[PDB]
């Protein structure tokens, strides 16, 4: 199933890229506030991105001249199934070597125990 | 005289009643268990009662900015409890940092100096589920420490 | 000595004419039966006329915080039957006041001490099903219990 | 079927998850306004959550920094209908472990009499 | 024929709910102007309901807590062929006990002498 | 066909109403201003009517209560093809005796000889 | 000296002429015919050319709040005819109120004292269909009944 | 002495250049030829160049409300020809104000007199396909026509 | 073959109306700004019109009545693909004898040498 | 497949047009802030451009006249597979004898060996 | 003695350094080959560097209308180079006005008689595909030629 | 006595710590690493933290328009570690221009005469991806170089 499907770090499947994944942990700041961020360890995987945000209210923010040059990009992105580890939304991906930000809670599809998974969108600006 | 601080190294302490900045839980006997902080926690973290602190503006005393600063802190209060128990969490937020002023108390981090409200307790609308909010914005004085 | 309260409980007393705090319903015979109250209530517990009154700014008086404040709350009246009855309702919550403060009304949590306008009874847009909204902001001032 | 499907909670149906809904009460304020809220005591039962979806607006506010780490999570739920208590605004419901809060009254659905059946919206944030 | 479908206030059928339909008056204010409102005296009938009135992403109205608790409910209500009493804006519906009000003025389709129906919405906010 | 079944003003088909219609006429105010507004003599005719989408935030102004009782409501509205004159923007029809004005210029449709036609939109504040 | 009036049941009767408050259409000569009301009625019974008064806000005196008060309210006029004849009885009915308050005109609720306006007649956007709009605010005096 | 008119009764013929109000193409030799009005035609009727009055405030005097005012007009110059023309447009519009104001210039609807501007001419976005517009605040003063 | 399709100008073909085309050129302002705008010299074609309609967010702009009688239309034009000229957005068209501004640059569909052509928008407000 | 379908710079298939594309490169201001923008050598290749789907508040956008003769067009823009060098936000392109933006980064679509290909938007405003 | 121009016959011959009206790029030594106009060409036509100048306000004198008058004039220097190449133009620009009414320098509509700021050099976004923007207001002031 | 120069090039070298202006990180003890800019860089290449400074106002002098001016920029100050350290970051850059201010710092650009908080260090939204941003506003005062 595609679900299944995905290889290894260094020998992915057809439509799966190697990523790097650190997993969220929670730091104090000097002020004692609890701020979520990644990990220093990150775990060798492989990953399926799709392209997303084309909405046109969306569209519009992909590259901007204001007070930088800013662009915004966006991707829906899934681990195989054999990848127990969830990443919370402080997480982060090492993906073609840029650093991508997971970006909210993983969705969760549960319709039945072979249709089940997890979904993600991360986000890079 | 030290360095002029952050705002919150010397309204944190006063408000929480510890100098240890590791904790966030109050311990004032008006205030006791509510989280005093600047930055509100996730949500599989975070616990009501809640104070937030975060800087709007003010600036170094123009007359000598390196011993003297008026620093704008929006102080905002939320609950979870019912609207009464935020307006009076706020109203005991007041009765700490004017007798906080008046006794000229030293912080680790600086002196806090004076205290004047520049828009009053308010009620508005609340960011999270379920919880009341209320806010103003005081302007304090802070004074360098003296080491 | 005393301590100062949060504005509530000294202005719903003095709205509703009696000092029990956990029934709304107003007794002043010029407002007789309007709910008196914080926070609208949810619409299967809901009823008209209604007044309610929110914190909006107004602070400590600064020669004396512990002693004095100028609370400002925004006033507001509903009704279902028709605009000139807010109007009339709205009108009658502001003879109660003038005549409380000149009276200087204790109350078991602060004595009011005088009453302004600072945007009079003004009609607005209402957030609920065929209803008619007036609302204004009055300045208080309060003073706390003797004890 | 699916209307009726649900397990016990210490056994679900495999689309299922067992929850402990807490259903709403009032209690009076300080000063006499009643505020609807959840109960103390919780009915456990199971349930059937799916995403409610997201739009180039709403994508937006899954995750925010402007005063603290937000997030915002949507699912519509439906419990099977053996389950007689009907939950309100002020309810709230435990899944997962974490506490999740019922949002806005159920849309009722009654086409026919074995169409019938509610669906809810839960919302954390 | 689901126009003409539907029993009686003491039997109403399988999709439909029995109602009581207070139709439009015109009152004065004291200074003089009209008002349209209920009248006082109700029509004993049987309607469908049905989940919403128009689509649209802000749903976040469903709930606030922005001054007092407050939810916003919207259904599309139809009533049977032999009810031939009009139902202005002005008017309003007990429907399960609770009192909802018809929201805009009726929404006519007339492409044909079988097809012919008249549809309303309602709010309860 | 469709286009043009419509019978006479005292004899319709089932799917069209009866109506005057109030041709375009341009008069002078006080000042000079050439203004437009319905003639004074109206041409009996019948017309198809269907409700509009008003599915945007249209659906939302239905019915409002911030200055007094005000309710717009939106139907497309055909002549068939035997009747020559034209309508304007503002000018006006009278349909079950209110007095409905036609809301902008004529939609214009010429695919054919056999598909040609113009299309209406009437309002009422 | 008798309650101060709500605003309506003073102006009303100076614009319309009459003391008839059931009765909206005004009889004085510079508007004969047109409607004069504080809410704009149902489309299946509003008539046009009308005069809509509401109050926008202004307080009672702080001289003495139970015996003076000064209600700012919001005129407008509206027109299905043309822009010229909505400019012309929104300065007819202005001119009205000019001269009501230079004679101290008695209602039945109240004296109409002074009239000014703190926002000129100027032209804006119509909510409704074909018709012209033109609005400003005055603010009013009123004084209550001689009782 | 008469009524105040409304104040298109007097401002155009003065930009005109002739008292007939039923013929809008002005005759005044700086800009002849321009169509001057209070309310822009529909799209089969219009012709550029265009002038635009519009009443956007301004009271009566409050020393003698019936025998001085001071309306404030929004006036607009549109052309379809280029930026530079609707500026010169404009400015040969102030100048037959000014100079109208400067000599009293009689109306049979009134006196126009005198001329000020409150925001001088401004470039802005116009609602017509490929067309400039230029805009500014007139204040002017009137007087009623004798009699 | 609906591209290459249309009539000549004194006799157009089944659902093509005959226009005269006013190209671009450039002027030079007062002050040596460069504008563009249509030609003094048109040139005779037909054209096919269809409505390009209204979204909700504008369906409103039809007949706007704040400033003065004022509409907008917004058609959608093709010229016979054997017309080799080419209207920059500051041309002009003439339809049913009244004056029409080309809106924006044409859109060009080139995906294969047979199904090639430009689109224009026209508008009138 | 119409990927890797196009030609050569002086022999286009028909659904291509020659263009010249400038590939990103990085410069310094005067106070040393790092820029970035077209390189002043491109390579000649041809590429697929296709109408993007501006709708709604962005078709209203087309032409403009607030400051000065403006207009945006926005096409979707695909260059064959043999173009093994990467185009990024800020890179430019000559077509038509026209210079184009790039606009945002290039989407990448990955699902499989055969199907996988990066698509750009281009901008010119 | 003359009449006052539109401000564009002002200050573009003097940012330019040529009389000729119809040749929008400037020789001046510090702006040489900027192209200055009131309008921004097609994007067939634009290049850039560019400096723009747009009227905002400013009334003729109130007490000569026909002899002074001071126009507020955007102007704003846009650059496809880099920010410092476009606040150094916009530098480079204000330069030339400020020795241009020192040297009240004489121009065929009329004389720069001077000049001041009313917002100075603020960054901004620009509405042209990579391009930087900076912008200010200057109050110029503008006397009629002799004749 | 030279020209006026642009803002960034007096600021710029007295917030790095050096005179080369094509190196962005600071060498200053207190913002040792700080990337310094006017513009914030490509995220394949930006690196926080991040100080950067725009111009958002300020005239010259109007006493001597080619001797003094007083250009408003606005600091601001970004990090990827926590509130704290973008809030301790603003203040030692504060402390940075208020001694360079005292020591009346040259530059080869120019001399740094004055520095004033007109909106001092305050907490808002940041555009990036888990960063913190303090901003505020420094009203400058700059005169140029020798000779």
């Amino acid at each position: 199933s595609l679900l299944d499907r995905g290889g290894t770090y260094g020998s992915p499947e057809d439509g799966f890229d190697p990523v790097t994944v650190y997993p969220e942990v929670t730091r104090k700041d000097r002020l004692g506030n609890t701020l979520v961020g990644p990990s220093l360890t990150g775990i060798e995987t492989v990953a399926r991105f799709q392209v997303q945000g084309q909405s046109g209210t969306s569209a519009r923010r992909a590259e901007m001249d204001d007070i930088g040059d800013m662009t915004e990009q966006v991707y829906t992105m899934r681990l195989p199934r054999s990848f127990t580890t969830e990443l919370k939304s402080g997480s982060e991906v090492v993906w073609r070597g840029e650093r991508w930000g997971v970006y909210g809670e993983p969705r969760r599809y549960k319709g039945s125990r072979r249709i089940a998974h997890l979904e993600y969108t991360v986000r890079r600006f | 005289a030290g360095k002029l601080p952050i705002v919150g190294e010397v309204v944190l302490p006063i408000l929480r009643g510890h100098e240890d900045l590791s904790n966030p839980i109050s311990t004032v006997p008006s205030l006791a268990g509510v989280h005093v902080g600047t930055w509100v926690e996730d949500i599989d973290s975070r616990t009501f009662p809640l104070i937030t602190v975060r800087r709007v503006g003010g600036t170094r005393s123009p007359e000598h900015p390196t011993l003297f600063t008026q620093p704008v802190v929006e102080m905002t209060a939320y609950s979870a409890a019912d609207l009464p128990t935020t307006e009076q969490m706020y109203e005991d937020a007041l009765e700490v940092l004017y007798r906080a002023a008046r006794l000229q108390t030293k912080t680790p981090a600086g002196y806090l100096h004076s205290v004047t409200e520049t828009l009053g307790a308010s009620h508005g609308p609340s960011p999270f589920d379920r919880t009341w909010r209320v806010f103003g914005l005081i302007r304090l004085g802070i004074r360098p420490p003296k080491n």
